[PDB]
RNA sequence: AGGAGGUAAAAUUCU
RNA sequence: CGCUUACCACUUUGUGAUUCAUGACUGGGGUGAAGUCGUAACAAGGUAACCGUAGGGGAACCUGCGGUUGGAUCACCUCC
RNA sequence: CGGCCGCAAGGUUAAAACUCAAAUGAAUUGACGGGGGCCCGCACAAGCGGUGGAGCAUGUGGUUUAAUUCGAUGCAACGCG
């Protein structure tokens, strides 16, 4: 039923903006933020398990992070993991803590990553749309099997109308963060 | 075979293409790191490398191995490198020059000094 | 002895 | 001297040729990984293979036609 | 790619980067064949009695467990050490 479909909008929809929400954080910026730094995988004890739980991330600035791993024997351990996260890291070692400048800025770089970002905004947006498009598949055939009024249908084509620039606004919100620090 | 042939069409030698595009056969050329991947080898081997791109004096965009154990470069980073693949990692034609503007010696080396940029350790 | 005729249905893979 | 003619450098307009660069996107390709589908080739590889050509088919490939050997097989029955 | 040829299908001419430490030929010893020949063994046939079903003894995978000690795992491990 209508009511029905609704929820099921907003929340899918809801998920796309917040999957787009993380792959932005995952994107090396203009400052730090240990957002990214976390997903990372460390080696530990064979089990593998993301870098968070292994140790602590700091901003020591703008433009550098500080790992304080709680477990010193695996220092050398969780270094290698943020070169082998392939995230264009160097990891440098110095007493009980391993800092991971942040890069400059460069012109290649900004350009780079902007379209990368702007891209994986459309492709949110997308997202975003798809929903748009099994909510009016469900109701445009709650049409016939007539169990809803043309009116009814109308009507709730347009609350997801309302659900779907909304999402969207959403994510050019978020869109429009991350902008700003790539600029 | 015969020499009337031979003198229609002499004899033409291959002409030899250089395994190292640093360009005018430049003894090595210097560059600036675009990137600094680290990348897995080749069937037989097993390791993690460690490598950058680098966008060149001459502007060609080749990649470059930094040898070693221990390397303090990253993005912006201005280097030298010099000719030299490295048949493991694929499209990797050249090495970085240990010691030479940015680039940093090995720290601890004792043997072998001179490659891997390192100074007789005040003894 | 030479000649003839006749006589298997299909059934994949393994760093 | 000035003037004026010839030749004539630069500069301009039109339309082509060519060549260097570079371009969203993209067929095909190599490499890597040793994943998915089957099992095409190697033994007669289980319908011998392959060359040319033509059609078809998710894929190797299948089928037609001619060619080539760069082809394995000659034992038992029945009669003669 | 360019040229030239063809109505077309296409042909002809004919590269380069990139990539690999091979590719290839013939002969050799094996192994193997839904290759051939000759020939063996309770291999088949021909027979007699069984297992596979049942209850139980016993071993093993498994499962469970505080522990169910370790080992043995196609034939050639499983009443095996
Ligand atoms: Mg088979
Ligand atoms: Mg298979
Ligand atoms: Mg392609
Ligand atoms: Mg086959
Ligand atoms: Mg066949
Ligand atoms: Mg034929
Ligand atoms: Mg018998
Ligand atoms: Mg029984």
């Amino acid at each position: 039923g209508i009511s029905d479909i609704r929820k099921d909008a907003e929340v899918r929809m809801d998920k796309c903006v917040e999957a787009f929400k993380t792959q932005i954080s995952k994107i090396r910026t203009g400052r730090a933020s240990p957002s990214l730094l976390d997903g990372i995988v460390v080696e530990y004890y064979g089990t593998p398990t993301p870098l968070r739980q292994l140790a602590s991330v700091t901003v020591e600035d703008s433009r550098t992070l500080k790992i304080n791993v709680f477990d010193r024997s695996m220092s050398p351990a969780v270094e290698k993991a943020i070169m082998a996260s392939d995230l264009g890291l160097n990891p440098n070692s110095a007493g009980s803590d391993i800092r991971v400048p942040l890069p400059p800025l460069t012109e290649e770089r900004r350009k780079d990553l902007t379209k990368i970002v702007r891209g994986e905004a459309e492709q949110a947006r997308v997202a975003v749309r798809n929903v748009r498009r099994d909510a009016n598949d469900k109701v445009k055939a709650l049409l016939k099997d007539k169990e809803i009024s043309e009116d009814d249908d109308r009507r709730s084509q347009d609350d997801v109308q309302k659900l779907t620039d909304a999402a969207i606004k959403k994510i050019e919100a978020a869109l429009a963060d991350k902008e700003a620090e790539l600029m | 075979a015969t020499v009337n042939q031979l003198v229609r069409k002499p004899r033409a030698r291959k002409v030899a293409k250089s395994n190292v595009p640093a360009l005018e056969a430049c003894p090595q050329k210097r560059g600036v790191c675009t990137r600094v991947y680290t990348t897995t080898p080749k069937k037989p081997n097993s390791a993690l490398r460690k490598v950058c791109r680098v966008r060149l004096t001459n502007g060609f965009e080749v990649t470059s191995y930094i040898g070693g154990e221990g390397h303090n470069l990253q993005e912006h980073s201005v280097i030298l490198i010099r000719g030299g693949r490295v048949k493991d990692l694929p499209g990797v034609r050249y090495h970085t020059v240990r010691g030479a503007l940015d680039c940093s010696g090995v720290k601890d080396r004792k043997q072998a000094r001179s490659k891997y940029g390192v100074k007789r350790p005040k003894a």
